[PDB]
């Protein structure tokens, strides 16, 4: 039992360092980025960039 | 509290620290604005007997 | 049967002549009787469902529910029976001893059996327990009344000696 | 014709020319500006008494019924015995119906873009019915109402 | 040792220091709301989880055209606990104010503490779905952030629509698809709820999906026009 | 938040330094923490003070 | 009155009673809808879709107000039929093999959750569902018709079942009932109606059901029926998909001559003939092909790729001009011969681009009649209007819109005509 | 962080071992299955505990 | 040949271009959303066809 | 009969849910008592929650709902506290329980069909 206590106490500590780095840390996103327009000609001439 | 102040108590202000500062007017628009809980005649008792000692 | 029904055949002719059905999985049933009169009474079949969803069926009309009820707890039902009268075991011989039946016995999965006083459990109609049973530490496989109506035997069927 | 606000800083019954065209001709027009506040703008406003008991009854009883100074202002609402005046709410123009003044007003038809127009137009009233900066006389409002829904 | 970078909205800033960080200046300095840090360079800035705030998870996913500013009024369906509210009290800073709406109660008396502390955060603890009940209080808001979990998102911000949005205003909703329908595929549910939006007058310009951050929730970017 | 956290750690909740090293160097843990100051405590004594 | 129908899309289509347009699109707010059913005092509509949801819709103040109501409490299998008791119970049949009870009632506890689950005896080799659920009044039972090809009488009380019946062989599929609760008519895949009795006093006395009679009379397979009991007449009408319609009596199921009404009927017109150049053309959906005769040779087809309406009102005078307009927008053509093929092409205006159009005729090959949607007669000369008499609206034209409308036009060289339903038959000169 | 999250995984693997261990010491009627992949497992008998 | 024009038929009615990354479709036209009920469900109603004129019924 | 407690089973998923609860306390996988389900819960290696919905008073469980929305793990009422602890095998009215992870389970499958149902329940 006292085993077990000491590996639960160290998985806990491993866990709340982790949850401490993942709400420090900063990720990236990459999701479907759709965007509206009304004519399909412009449609067509869409670019990002322009 | 900030709520049972009259123009005799802003008078006793200036008797008191000061009117011409500006504080009384300051203090008594922020009583009219102010958000804080209006305390309760024990919280109000209690800092009223703490505020007496510290003066003695 | 298959999920709720029981079937009724006709003994000595062999003829089906009713069949009712309650839902979930029929685990078990048992019979009690009513006198009303002179010669003139009507038999009610009892049936538990796992659940604890007692359902009491007359048969002199055809199927009609009379009513329903849940048992208090009961989350395995595995033995119903009732006693104190007549019943499956202590048949009367002649028609005017046909007493109605007293107490009610519902056996569960854990070992606890749940007791009931019918007189006012059909009033009250969700009703309390007289008792709770609790000694057996496993499944409960046999309850059977007296002939006059004191002695409750419970039996298991996992053990020794129990 | 009467239209009601129920402002932040007070409430007040305003008078209109006729209704349900002139409604067509707001929102063709975007009659949200100052130019149509100072066109029908004033008729009588009363700033609630600054008392946040007699405002959290007040606002408590106007999400329930007709308030007390809303009687104030029943007054002298009408000029004729039926005097028809837009509010923006089903229940209350219901109770002013179905209490002692039984009179016309129009219930919860497209009058919402005349609403929001005037809403939009009350700032252009700053100095013209409760001098000040209203939203500060709101946001005590809010908090005052808050403690008390709330238990707290 | 830490620097700043201004983002294409006002009041946002990625501080590129040890690690890359999405942060905002602070109102009032040296005070937490959930437990989260700080960092200075003096200016104060608070920092924004995109897990725990959903705006957060459109910031760092990328919208172009959000309709937040500093000098601005802003509505805010759906501030539980207070977190992105506060923070967006937090970007439109002191001249612009925020409405919070709230039903639930715990987070009803957390946002109140918020608001005991915060000034811009005006709040509003009623249920969404009857806005008489807010329009004696609100006036005429310039831009709305939606996130309830009803389903009913179109019914009750064309109802907010109608009553409250700026002409030619901005409007930003989120969906949870598991929550709307919880069996079929995203961009499928997301059609048909911009569907729902285009025949209740709000013309959408985009939306995005928040994948490594979400389960398969979207935001929804549109504008009022030419409605009443 | 302390009616969030349940009952055995409202039965440990002082001696936490105690608590923390007895675990990282596996001995017994500290049975009463900051419980010892009520009055039935006070009223019971030894093994019957543990529960 | 209001015509409300589901499609196979996920929202409720309000028809325009008067005009015959989609007068509202309410989308539902949970997937994929699979049935409906309104309640008693047609108060409150509700469906029942495939996230396993029943969505109530409450219809109040005049038509086109359609606003979320509520959710019930769901679970995981598609619900496949429905049916209100009072205010007060939704009973819906789902393919979980099973009948749920669940409540909706104002001033109570217990709205929003289901509060009964009953269970049919299963097929073997197959996953079986249950069809059709309908509640009957007098003896507070519910009956289901299930795909095993079963009739099951549950009473609704205590929710347990009082009578089975192996009726008829495949899948049950429509139910219905008599008003006072005498006769139940149930109605298979199998071409094969099951008429259902109570009506002696001993099956009253002791609520009995009996199988009375049954009956084929249809070609492929039975897919609804519905029934009505009035002092005028006694009379269900089955509607079956060997395309045509059936009707019997509701007294005499056993003994009423039945009448078949036939497959087409003629009051929509798909096909003209002109005998300059010897022509018959047909509009179909979206088609349009064309034959000369004298033997005979097809000429054209008009797969029109923009719009996807039925092509309502077609027309060709005399020479080669095309006619064909919906309720939506119209479609005109000049066509020309080469000999065995044909050419049409397209003509331009946004006044017949954008109108729409119930009916139309030829004066000349250059002046038409427009007849629009909202009751309105255009003349264009290849925007020249002429004012109508109107007719006066009874106590029946509010209760039932479209009596007043303009059902038809005749137009010779010179006098037109038009008619209106309610009993107006006019003359113009254009 | 990674790392972290490794050695979690590890420190929960070996506690709920050592978990079942514990608790295959105290009461009751066990039974020893093998699970045909090759597993070592355990099963108590129907038997409710006083 | 006229494959591929048949192919162009769907590339002239498609909606849907891709810009690596990024994606653009358009606004229906309200004549069309507002004078039509939407189309139906195609695996929902071949799923209810499919169990009725399943094999295990001798349908024909 | 409790209107505080608001997520609450109907007749199928009662059965369900002590039915597997039942195959739990068969294969030692899960956790008794509201103190060790808040703990359990805390190490965050639970896989659901089920609660009675007659526990009187109705807090000792009602402090549960907050954590679990807090870490987004499903739970469940159930309306008989005597009901559930003879479906988890103890004599005394168990109140609370808590299911626990053993992806080396026979009883993953039917944990996975009844976690799903909750959820959709719960939405």
């Amino acid at each position: 039992t006292q085993d077990s206590n000491y590996v639960r106490t160290l998985r806990q500590i491993e866990l709340k360092k982790l949850e401490k780095g993942a709400k420090q840390l900063m990720f990236k996103s990459s999701g479907n980025h759709t965007i509206f327009v009304d004519s399909r000609e412009k449609m067509n001439e869409f670019t990002p960039e322009k | 509290d900030k709520a049972s102040l009259n123009d005799d108590s802003l008078h006793d202000l200036a008797a008191l620290l000061n009117e011409d500062s500006g504080i009384a007017q300051r203090v008594i628009d922020n009583a009219r604005i102010s958000m804080g809980q209006d305390i309760s005649e024990t919280d109000m008792e209690n800092v009223c007997v703490f505020a007496q000692r510290v003066a003695s | 049967g298959n999920n709720g029904w029981i079937n009724i055949l006709h003994s000595t002719s062999g003829l089906w002549l009713m069949g009712c059905k309650i839902e979930g999985v029929i685990t078990d049933f048992c019979i009690d009787y009513q006198p009303i009169s002179r010669g003139k009474f009507r038999t009610i079949l009892i049936a538990v469902n796992a659940y604890g969803e007692v359902w009491e069926f007359d048969l002199n009309k055809n199927g009609h529910v009379i009513r329903r009820w849940k048992d208090q707890g009961g989350v395995g039902i595995t033995k119903i029976q009732v006693g104190g009268g007549t019943t499956t075991t202590c048949p009367a011989l002649q028609i005017s001893k046909i007493k109605q039946n007293r107490w009610l016995a519902v056996g569960s999965e854990s070992g606890f059996v749940n007791l009931y006083d019918r007189n006012n459990a059909m009033t009250s109609s969700t009703p309390t327990p007289v008792a709770a049973l609790d000694q057996l530490t496993t499944t409960i496989s046999n309850l059977q009344f007296s002939p006059d109506g004191q002695i409750l035997c419970m039996a298991s069927r996992a053990v020794k000696d129990a | 014709a009467y239209v009601l606000t129920e402002t932040s800083a007070g409430y007040a019954l305003l008078k209109a020319s006729d209704k349900i065209y002139k409604s067509s001709s707001l929102i063709q027009d975007l009659d949200s500006s100052d130019k149509v506040l100072k066109e029908f703008k004033i008729a009588a406003f009363s700033k609630f008494n600054s008392a946040a008991n007699a405002l959290e009854e007040a606002n408590s009883i106007i999400e329930g019924k007709v308030s007390s100074q809303l009687e104030k202002l029943l007054e002298e609402i009408k000029k004729d015995k039926k005097s028809t005046l837009i509010v923006s709410e089903t229940k209350l123009a219901n109770a002013i119906n179905k209490l002692g003044l039984n009179f016309n007003v129009v219930s919860d038809a497209v009058t919402l873009d005349i609403y929001r127009a005037i809403k939009e137009y009350l700032p252009e009233l700053l100095p013209g019915m409760s001098d000040n900066d209203l939203s500060k006389m709101s946001l005590g409002l809010a908090h005052s109402i808050g403690r008390h829904k709330l238990k707290f | 040792k830490v620097v700043i970078e201004p983002h294409r909205h006002a009041g946002v800033y990625i501080a590129r220091g040890k690690e890359d960080l999405l942060v905002t200046k602070n109102m009032a300095p040296g005070e937490s709301v959930y437990g989260e840090k700080r960092i200075s360079v003096k200016v104060e800035y608070r920092v924004w989880n995109p897990f725990r705030s959903k705006l957060a998870a459109g910031i760092m996913g990328g919208l172009d055209e959000l309709f937040i500013a500093p000098g601005k009024k802003v509505l805010y369906l759906g501030a539980a606990s207070g977190t992105s509210v506060s923070h967006v009290s937090d970007v439109v800073g002191p001249e612009g104010v925020v409405y919070a709406v709230e039903f639930s109660h715990r987070p009803g008396r957390e946002l109140i503490s918020m608001a005991k502390k915060r000034p811009n955060i005006i709040p509003i603890i009623e249920d969404a779905r009857h806005p008489q009940k807010y329009r004696m209080l609100i006036g005429m808001v310039d831009c709305v952030f939606a996130d309830v979990a009803q389903p009913d998102q179109a019914r009750i911000i064309a109802l907010n629509s109608h009553m409250f949005l700026k002409d030619q205003g901005g409007v930003v909703i989120s969906i949870k698809a598991n929550c709307i329908d919880s069996t079929v595929d995203a961009e499928t549910v997301f059609a048909r709820e911009v569907q729902k939006l285009r025949e209740e007058r709000i013309k959408p310009l985009e939306q995005l999906t928040l994948e490594p951050y979400e389960r398969d929730h979207c935001i929804v970017v549109g504008r009022y026009m030419r409605s009443g | 938040s302390l009616a969030k956290s349940p009952a055995s750690t409202i039965q440990i909740l002082g001696a936490e330094k105690a608590l923390f090293r007895a675990l990282k160097t596996k001995h017994d843990t500290p049975k009463y923490g900051l419980l010892y100051h009520a009055s039935l405590v006070g009223q019971a004594t030894g093994k019957n003070k543990g529960k | 009155l209001r015509l409300f129908s589901i499609g196979g899309s996920t929202v409720v289509t309000e028809w325009d009673l008067a005009t015959g347009l989609p007068l509202r699109n309410y989308d539902c707010n949970s997937g994929v809808i699979w049935s409906i059913s309104i309640n008693d005092s047609q108060d409150k509509l509700s469906v029942g879709c495939d996230n396993g949801t029943v969505v109530l819709i409450d219809i109040s103040g005049g038509p086109g107000v359609l606003e979320h109501d509520t959710i019930l409490m769901r679970q995981e299998a598609r619900v496949l039929t429905l049916a209100w008791k009072k205010d007060d119970f939704v009973i819906g049949g789902c393919s979980d093999g099973r009948i749920r009870i669940w409540s909706a009632q104002k001033n109570d506890e217990n709205m929003g959750r289901l509060l009964h689950t009953m269970k049919v005896d299963k097929a073997k080799k197959e996953s079986t569902l249950v069809w059709s659920v309908i509640y009957l009044p007098r003896t507070d039972q519910i009956a289901s018709g299930d795909s095993t090809g079963s009739i099951k009488f549950w009473d609704f009380q205590f929710a347990t079942l009082n009578q089975s019946f192996k009726a008829h062989d495949a899948d049950v599929l429509c139910l219905t009932t008599d008003t006072d609760n005498n006769y139940v008519f149930s109605a298979g895949v199998d071409r094969k109606i099951f008429q259902f009795s109570q009506n002696t006093n001993k099956s009253q006395k002791n609520n009995r059901w009996v199988n009375s009679s049954n009956r084929l009379l249809h070609g492929n397979d039975i897919r609804a029926i519905c029934a009505y009991q009035s002092k005028g007449a006694d009379f269900l009408v089955s509607g079956g998909v060997e395309k045509t319609l059936v009707i019997n009596s509701l007294t005499s199921f056993s003994n009423g001559n039945y009448r078949k009404m036939p497959t087409v009927e003629p009051y929509s017109k798909n096909v003209l003939v002109n005998k300059e150049q010897r022509l018959v053309v047909s509009w179909s959906e979206s088609t349009v092909k064309i034959w000369t005769m004298g033997n005979y040779k097809l000429v054209c087809k008009l797969t029109l790729k923009d719009d996807q309406n039925i092509s309502t009102c077609s027309l060709s005078p005399d020479g080669q001009v095309l006619v064909v307009g919906r309720p939506s927008t119209t479609k005109v053509f000049h066509l020309q011969p080469v000999g065995n093929k044909l050419k049409v092409t397209k003509l331009d205006n946004d006044l017949l681009l954008r109108t729409s159009t119930k009916l139309v005729k030829f004066i000349d090959n250059s002046k038409i009649v427009i007849c629009s949607c909202e009751d309105d007669v255009f003349i264009v000369d290849l925007p020249q209007e002429v004012e109508l008499l109107e007719v006066t609206s009874t106590k029946s034209s509010i209760k039932v819109p479209y009596i007043n409308r303009i059902n038809h036009l005749e137009v010779d060289q010179n006098i037109a005509v038009i008619s209106r339903g309610c009993g107006v038959v006019d003359i113009l000169d254009l | 962080v990674k790392q972290h999250l490794q050695r979690e995984t590890q420190l929960k693997q070996v506690q709920q071992r050592m978990d079942a261990q514990r608790e295959l010491l105290k009461k009751g009627s066990k039974k020893k299955i093998v699970d045909s992949s090759g597993k070592i497992s355990f099963k108590w008998k129907k038997q409710r505990k006083r | 040949i006229k494959t591929k024009k048949r192919k162009t038929l769907k590339n002239l009615r498609k909606d849907s271009v891709k810009r690596g990354k990024f994606r653009v479709q358009l606004l229906s036209t309200t004549q069309d959303s507002k004078t039509l009920p939407p189309k139906k469900e195609s695996s929902i109603i071949r799923s209810k066809d499919r169990w009725l004129n399943r094999k295990a019924l001798n349908k024909g | 009969p409790n209107p505080k407690a608001f997520p609450l089973a109907d007749a199928a998923l009662t059965q369900q849910i002590l039915d597997v609860v039942q195959q739990a306390a068969n294969l030692r996988q899960l956790k008794k008592g509201a103190n060790e389900a808040t703990k359990t819960l805390n190490r965050g290696i639970s896989e659901f929650i089920i609660m009675a919905a007659d526990c009187e008073p109705i807090e000792i469980l009602l402090h549960l709902p907050l954590l679990c929305e807090d870490k987004n793990v499903p739970y469940v009422f159930v309306p008989s506290r005597v009901a559930l602890g003879r479906a988890c095998g103890v004599s005394r009215p168990v109140i609370a329980a808590s299911i626990t992870t053993n992806d080396a389970s026979a009883i993953k499958t039917q944990i996975y069909a009844v976690k799903d149902k909750i959820e959709t329940l719960l939405i």
